[PDB]
């Protein structure tokens, strides 16, 4: 299977430079072009450029010609995209895509790059214990509160990905303090609260922090 | 985006056919391969159509693409709620020497059943209270249409400060999700008898209350 | 150069 794995989300200061990596697997690295596409929050797709992994030829779009530099490492089947003179307006999700079938047939997961003068901040995870009066028949709601982190994003899984039924990770809210907070809740059978173990796995790549918080019955 | 012109939105009742046109010129569409891309809410873009009419594996046959002259068209038969997403037209422009995407076209299915919101309110955790903080978490989910208003009350009086509410967000099952947070100090939490989260949706209100006890 | 652009024009041409 063709897979394109990108580097994690990061905070960058204005004027700095960042290099996003894209490791290619499942296909011959030197047989296909590689594209880069950026998408600002709530905006459309913007093509950035294309690289030929065999000889290293690059061609960038007009908007990004003065600040983007794309390289590649054939030994590791990895394409790099460097954005210099970073600015607040560069905050976006950056994708690599394989240039098969004369289009962009396989995409990476995307890398959310935030440009800000504020520093990164790890999250504070608190349990949301399932209450008794808040239950709904045979189902109960329990979750984790991920408070006061910067920047986005954070990924929440339950039982290391072994629990996906009923899981709902809500979008984050931007507080007046400039920090984000969100909640992830899984609907669980109300009778298996005492037997089943419920762990929320919170990952904040920009701070290089992972928290596995255990949610107990109240 | 400017060289490729897409409609901002297309709509059709469930089970009907929708059509998205992508208009360009001889420099891009009239002479180069056209591809279409689908972006489900909260997901990365994926290839829907390549080489103007070919479907990769995993794409339902309800999706169809074609090209005529300097325009390309994406067709979706039997429109289901799972097709609601942003659709992008893409091709190569020989004048610019660049790959170009059209502006997003949002597909919306009309006549969707009304969903009354489900409200779940969490009191501050003991861990947070031991950490000199307190936050009330009100979670609203499975509502349609996606317009909710949240009101908070200390006992029976409104609270305006410390209230942060998200914009309604599209869930994966379509429908909608929202969350509202009320930030308190541990003093104000234990000092009151009850705190309330009221959610108004389509002229009807669902209210849940929690108490320090 | 324009050679790479000409390569891409040839590739994407339908």
């Amino acid at each position: 299977e063709v897979q394109l794995v990108q580097s994690g989300a990061e905070v960058k200061k204005p004027g700095a430079s960042l290099k996003v990596s894209c490791k290619a697997s499942g296909y011959t690295f030197t047989d296909y072009y590689m594209h880069w596409v950026r998408q600002a929050p709530g905006q459309g797709l913007e093509w950035m450029g294309i690289i030929k992994p065999s000889a290293g030829n690059t061609r960038n779009a007009q908007k990004f010609q003065g600040r983007v530099t794309m390289t590649r490492d054939t030994s590791t089947s990895t394409v790099y995209m460097e954005l210099s003179a970073l600015r607040f307006e560069d905050t976006a999700v950056y994708y690599c895509a394989r240039g098969g079938v004369h289009g962009l047939d396989y995409w990476g997961q995307g890398t959310l790059v935030t440009v800000s003068s504020a520093s990164t901040k790890g999250p504070s995870v608190f349990p949301l214990a399932p209450s008794s009066k808040s239950t709904s028949g045979g189902t109960a709601a329990l979750g984790c509160l991920v408070k006061d982190y910067f920047p986005e994003p954070v990924t929440v899984s339950w039982n290391s990905g072994a629990l996906t039924s009923g899981v709902h990770t809500f979008p984050a809210v931007l507080q007046s303090s400039g920090l984000y907070s969100l909640s992830s809740v899984v609907t669980v059978p109300s009778s298996s609260l005492g037997t089943q173990t419920y762990i929320c796995n919170v990952n904040h790549k920009p701070s290089n922090t992972k928290v596995d918080k255990r949610v107990e019955p109240k | 985006q400017s060289v490729l012109t897409q409609p901002p939105s297309v709509s059709a009742p469930p089970g009907q056919k929708v059509t998205i046109s992508c208009s360009g010129s001889s420099s891009n569409i009239g002479n180069n391969y056209v591809s279409w891309y689908q972006q489900l809410p909260g997901t990365a873009p994926k290839l829907l159509i390549h080489e103007n009419n070919q479907r990769p594996s995993g794409i339902p046959d309800r999706f169809s693409g074609s090209k005529s002259g300097t325009s390309a068209t994406l067709g979706i038969t039997g429109l289901q709620t799972g097709d609601e997403a942003d659709y992008y037209c893409g091709t190569w422009d020989t004048n610019l020497g660049a790959f170009v995407f059209g502006a997003a076209t949002r597909v919306t299915v009309l006549g969707q059943p009304k969903a009354n919101p489900s409200v779940t309110l969490f009191p501050p955790s003991s861990e947070e209270l031991q950490a000199n903080k307190a936050t009330l978490v009100c979670l609203i989910s499975d509502f349609y249409p996606g317009a909710v208003t949240v009101a908070w009350k200390a006992d029976s009086s409104p609270v305006k400060a410390g209230v942060e509410t998200t914009t309604p967000s599209k869930q994966s099952n379509n429908k909608y999700a929202a969350s509202s947070y009320l930030s308190l100090t541990p003093e104000q939490w234990k000092s009151h008898r009850s705190y309330s989260c009221q959610v108004t949706h389509e002229g009807s209100t669902v209210e849940k209350t929690v108490a320090p006890t | 150069l324009d050679s790479f652009k000409e390569e891409l024009d040839k590739y994407f041409k339908n």
